[PDB]
């Protein structure tokens, strides 16, 4: 387990190292605000229908009266380019907003506890993240189990016995075709049927599917060789 | 889960075939690109809100032609094959439910409904025989009465009571899909939220195109009309006046438009979110996959949407 | 010998899965993986 | 005890392992009643 931890740990170097793609989402952030300005630096060289766009070369070649007319156009086109910046920007902080909102709230789930939310900490069983800084944003680094080597098995709802019908406390019934185990249901580690590993309830009639095998009891051994002992003793008692 | 992807040739909007109007829309500098950046941005970000939802597995699973699932009859819910788009009679009943000059266009979706179809028989198929367990790894298949066994713990109710029911489970189950049939083709209000994103869409291309007959105080509304009856200095201060409300009528479309996009991204990472948490496993959030204990879910394509049918008990 | 190929885009593989109404599997062996997440 | 814990495999692999006894609440019960068995025994030379 710390050998296929380290060694993903490892991978994690090497894919940040290797390509430019990876921090693709962090990447597009810093490029869209740097787009945003030089598109609002831009429209200061537009006219918006005065004779210049530059604010003192009217100033240098117009009286007041006359100026007045171009400068109000100049006013009037910039005003509106600020206007567009600033919304364009609500828009995208709230867009920031709701990706840092998801950050604390991974934070919280991922980091500070352990989350049962499917995916939400990447792909298989979530067993813990560690969190790293970047530039404007965040990296967890999701650590999980994945069920990587299956086997196929027979298996049944429950066992019938003594006519009663047993079902597993933890886990699934499973067979290799020959003999019937209970085994937790991600990881295969067979163990015999005992009365510790299951529970009743009911009668074998009513189960769709229910098979035929033996449930074992630790304490049948632990009273049988106790019973050839008490036989013992009594034999020997015929002796005296 | 998305909305139709629009595009704007803003030049032909607000100058229309009039090269002279087009000389004067220079004259406004980056707002005949700055528009089109952002209304190509809302319209991949369709596509990013689709595969999100949808695409959860990078494997197709299919169902078994033999249909022994303990009871559970999910035929209306799973493909029919007999059609030329492989949707299910529930699907079929969504997509029935949701109903030039001025340089406007839409765009198809990367991904046809006949593709979101298959991701959601892939989906569907991949919980019908393997649980959860196709979320977290490879596919592990199981019963389907062991998995809804294992469902029936995960609600904190003891296994042996699924064995010992298993026939009333199956005709309760199969009792409400029969009902999601009764919904689905009898009233038209059930697909209401996305019929209202439709509808908005709509009204809003309505109220850009309504836009181009209005004055803004020039002789005429129609381009072609002023450059027709005026000598050009002075029919550029008319078409400066068309220009101006031209280009204010689209500031205000794509900034309804990116506002509606951040909501429907939202629903896009709901969405997302419940395909993860209730299809691909088994929620303990309270009320998260409607009322009740949530056993598991189904995702249904629909119209620019995606349908969850939530089992709970 | 390069060009640039235009197709239907492929969902993923296809894979049905191996269902029976009693056979189940079970992973006998386990791969930790530590993946990346990145947020703004 | 054997009740508060379960067994799986033995002592070899686990790192860190510690040597102490687990106790098991089925030892009183049958050697209360293997003394007693020896009362009834040694009360049947009396006969
Ligand atoms: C299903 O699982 C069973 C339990 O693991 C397994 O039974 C066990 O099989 C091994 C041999 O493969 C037996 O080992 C014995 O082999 C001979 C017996 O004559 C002796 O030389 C050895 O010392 C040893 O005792 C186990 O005893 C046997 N266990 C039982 C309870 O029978 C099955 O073989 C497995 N079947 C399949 C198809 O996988
Ligand atoms: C699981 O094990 C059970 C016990 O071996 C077995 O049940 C037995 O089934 C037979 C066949 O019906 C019964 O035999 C009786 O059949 C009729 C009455 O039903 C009589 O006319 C016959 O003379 C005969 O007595 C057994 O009585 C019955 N035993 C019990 C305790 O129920 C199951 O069939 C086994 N199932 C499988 C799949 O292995
Ligand atoms: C925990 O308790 C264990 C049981 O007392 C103990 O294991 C014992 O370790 C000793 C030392 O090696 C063994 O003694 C034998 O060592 C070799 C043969 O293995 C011979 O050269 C010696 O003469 C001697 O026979 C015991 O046999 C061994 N017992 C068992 C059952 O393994 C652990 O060492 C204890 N650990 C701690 C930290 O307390
Ligand atoms: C577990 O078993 C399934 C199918 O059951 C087997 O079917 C026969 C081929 C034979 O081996 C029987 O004794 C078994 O009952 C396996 O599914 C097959 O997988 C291969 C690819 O590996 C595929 O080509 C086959 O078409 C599949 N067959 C069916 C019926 O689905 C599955 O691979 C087995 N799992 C493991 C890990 O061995
Ligand atoms: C699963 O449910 C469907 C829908 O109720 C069943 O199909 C119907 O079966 C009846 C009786 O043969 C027909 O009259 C209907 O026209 C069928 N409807 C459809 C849409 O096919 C189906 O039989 C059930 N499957 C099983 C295995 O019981
Ligand atoms: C579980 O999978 C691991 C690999 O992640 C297996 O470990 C390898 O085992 C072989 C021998 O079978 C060794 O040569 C390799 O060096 C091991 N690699 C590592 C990273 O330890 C392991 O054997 C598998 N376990 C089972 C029971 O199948
Ligand atoms: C000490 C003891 O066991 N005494 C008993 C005695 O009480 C009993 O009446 C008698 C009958 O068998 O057997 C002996
Ligand atoms: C499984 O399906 C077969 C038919 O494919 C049937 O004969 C058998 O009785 C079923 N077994 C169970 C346990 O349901
Ligand atoms: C029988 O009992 C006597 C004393 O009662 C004892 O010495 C002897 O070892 C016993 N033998 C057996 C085989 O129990
Ligand atoms: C703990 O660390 C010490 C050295 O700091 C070492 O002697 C000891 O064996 C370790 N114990 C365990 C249980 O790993």
């Amino acid at each position: 387990i710390a050998n296929q931890f380290n060694s993903a740990i490892g991978k994690i170097q090497d894919s940040l190292s290797s390509t430019a793609s990876a921090l693709g989402k962090l990447q597009d952030v810093v490029n869209q605000n740097a787009q945003a300005l030089n598109t609002l630096v831009k429209q200061l060289s537009s006219n918006f229908g005065a004779i210049s766009s530059v604010l003192n070369d009217i100033l240098a070649r117009l009286d007041k009266v006359e100026a007045e007319v171009q400068i109000d156009r100049l006013i009037t086109g910039r005003l509106q380019s600020l206007q567009t910046y600033v919304t364009q920007q609500l828009i995208r902080a709230a867009e920031i907003r709701a990706s840092a909102n998801l950050a604390a709230t991974k934070m919280s789930e991922c980091v500070l506890g352990q989350s049962k939310r499917v995916d939400f900490c990447g792909k298989g069983y979530h067993l813990m993240s560690f969190p790293q800084s970047a530039p404007h944003g965040v990296v967890f680094l999701h650590v999980t189990y994945v069920p990587a080597q299956e086997k196929n098995f027979t298996t049944a709802p429950a066992i019938c016995h003594d006519g009663k019908a047993h079902f597993p406390r933890e886990g699934v019934f499973v067979s290799n075709g020959t003999h019937w185990f209970v085994t937790q249901r991600n990881f295969y580690e067979p163990q015999i049927i005992t009365t510790h590993n299951t529970f009743v309830s009911g009668n074998c009639d009513v189960v769709i599917g229910i098979v035929n095998n033996t449930v074992y009891d630790p304490l049948q051994p632990e009273l049988d060789s106790f019973k050839e002992e008490l036989d013992k003793y009594f034999k020997n008692h015929t002796s005296p | 889960v998305s909305m139709t992807k629009t595009s704007v040739d803003c030049t032909m909007y607000i100058c229309g075939d009039s090269t002279e109007c087009s000389n004067l829309l220079l004259q406004y500098g980056s707002f005949c690109t700055q528009l089109n950046r952002a209304l190509t941005g809302i319209a991949v970000e369709q596509d990013k809100n689709t595969q999100e939802v949808f695409a959860q597995v990078k494997q197709i699973y299919k169902t078994p032609p033999i249909k022994d699932f303990g009871g559970f009859n999910f035929s209306q819910i799973l493909p029919d094959p007999s059609k030329p788009s492989k949707r299910s009679f529930i699907e079929d009943l969504l997509f029935n439910k949701v109903t030039k000059f001025n340089g406007l266009t839409v765009l198809p979706p990367l991904l046809t409904d006949e593709m979101i179809a298959q991701y959601t028989s892939a989906l569907l198929a991949g919980t019908i025989t393997s649980g959860w367990t196709f979320g977290a790894g490879a596919a592990l298949q199981i019963p389907f009465a062991m998995q809804m066994a294992y469902r029936f713990n995960g609600i904190g109710v003891t296994q042996n009571v699924l064995y010992e029911n298993q026939k009333l489970i199956a005709n309760q189950f199969n009792s409400a899909i029969g009902k999601i049939q009764d919904s689905l083709s009898s009233t038209a209000s059930a697909l209401g939220k996305l019929q209202d994103v439709v509808n908005q869409n709509a009204q809003a291309l309505n109220t850009l195109v309504k836009q181009l007959s209005s004055n803004f105080g020039a002789i005429s509304s129609v381009l072609n009309d002023i450059l027709a009856r005026l000598d050009k200095v002075e029919a550029e201060v008319q078409i400066d006046r068309l220009i101006t409300g031209r280009l204010q009528s689209l500031q205000t479309y794509v900034t309804q438009q990116l506002i509606r996009a951040a909501e429907i991204r939202a629903s896009a990472n709901l969405a997302a979110t419940k395909m993860s948490e209730c299809v691909l496993g088994q929620s303990k959030r309270v009320d998260f996959c409607g009322k009740g204990y949530h056993l598991m879910s189904f995702p249904q394509s629909a119209p620019h949407g995606v349908v969850f049918l939530h089992v709970t008990y | 010998s390069q060009s640039i190929i235009a197709y239907t885009m492929s969902l993923g593989a296809e894979n049905s899965v191996a269902y029976s109404n009693n056979s189940i599997a079970i992973p006998i062996n386990f791969t930790i993986s530590v993946t990346t997440e990145i947020l703004p």
